[PDB]
């Protein structure tokens, strides 16, 4: 049920196999092994800040 | 962007410049390492247009900077049909040499037409560039960026004498201030969902900039998301 919460689908939700749910991620990205959760499959995948770590933190 | 702050390099990684018979006239959003999605208001037949990836302050020179050249421009097909409307202003830009992608040049997500919906309805997004920081005042030199929100389709209609079609939104804030401005057409109004952005409209019109009981009107990507995959296909 992609009805609450996305289906607890961090990009796409769609209902499939009664009341049942699949979850994907856009290009670039891969569905993680909790079946919920994307991952990047790519050095730079879209939409993601990747320059970060300013330059005062633990890291 | 009237009432925005700086953004940090790197911060917005798809957001280019346009260069052309005027400098840094517009913005726009990578889409992938070959095309550039923009306003096509910006574009209409004017002059040849260089795009500038990975830029922070127009003035200085940050060793990030990737310039291109645009070879071909595909303003949506249905753009002017109307005379002076705006409705359908969004265009693609497809450049000589792809981009080389790293962590100052990277493209925007764009998910199908539900979910771009979704992700609009969320009613919290981000607008940038380097357009008027004040209603006819100077320019911005580094790029500008600011958090609008959704404003209904009713209260939109009210704020205008012109027509807001459902290719459209209003966003904005309803004691003004903050606002979109000239220059910062073709950006990109996104939406972040859990660290990753996505596209929800193109920076489109207004009546002035920032004022009270007037809103940024938004070209609603949800509807050309088709368009948009099916033009910019990798061979
Ligand atoms: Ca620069």
């Amino acid at each position: 049920t992609c009805n609450i919460k996305n289906g607890r689908c961090e990009q796409f939700c769609k209902n499939s196999a009664d009341n049942k749910v699949v979850c994907s991620c856009t290009e670039g990205y891969r569905l993680a092994e909790n079946q919920k959760s994307c991952e990047p499959a790519v050095p730079f995948p879209c939409g993601r800040v990747s320059v970060s770590q300013t330059s005062k933190l633990t890291r | 962007v009237v009432g925005g702050e700086d953004a940090k390099p790197g911060q917005f990684p798809w957001q280019v410049v346009l260069n052309g018979k005027v400098d840094a006239f517009c913005g726009g959003s990578i889409v992938n390492e070959k095309w550039i999605v923009t306003a096509a208001h910006c574009v209409e037949t004017g002059v040849k247009i260089t795009v500038v990836a990975g830029e922070h302050n127009i003035e200085e020179t940050e060793h990030t900077e990737q310039k291109r050249n645009v070879i071909r421009i595909i303003p949506h097909h249905n753009f002017n049909a109307a005379i002076n409307t705006y409705n359908h202003d969004i265009a693609l830009l497809e450049l000589d040499e792809p981009l080389v992608l790293n962590s100052y040049v990277t493209p925007i997500c764009i998910a199908d037409k539900e979910y771009t919906n979704i992700f609009l309805k969320f009613g919290s997004g981000y607008v940038s560039g380097w357009g008027r920081v004040f209603h006819k005042g100077r320019s911005a030199l580094v790029l500008q960026y600011l958090r609008v929100p959704l404003v209904d389709r009713a209260t939109c209609l009210r704020s205008t004498k012109f027509t807001i079609t459902n290719n459209m939104f209003c966003a904005g804030f309803h004691e003004g201030g903050r606002d979109s401005c000239q220059g910062d057409s073709g950006g990109p109004h996104v939406t972040e969902v859990e660290g990753t952005s996505f596209l929800t409209g193109i920076i489109s019109w207004g009546e002035e900039c920032a004022m009270k009981g007037k809103y940024g009107i938004y070209t609603k990507v949800s509807r050309y998301v088709n368009w948009i995959k099916e033009k910019t296909k990798l061979t």
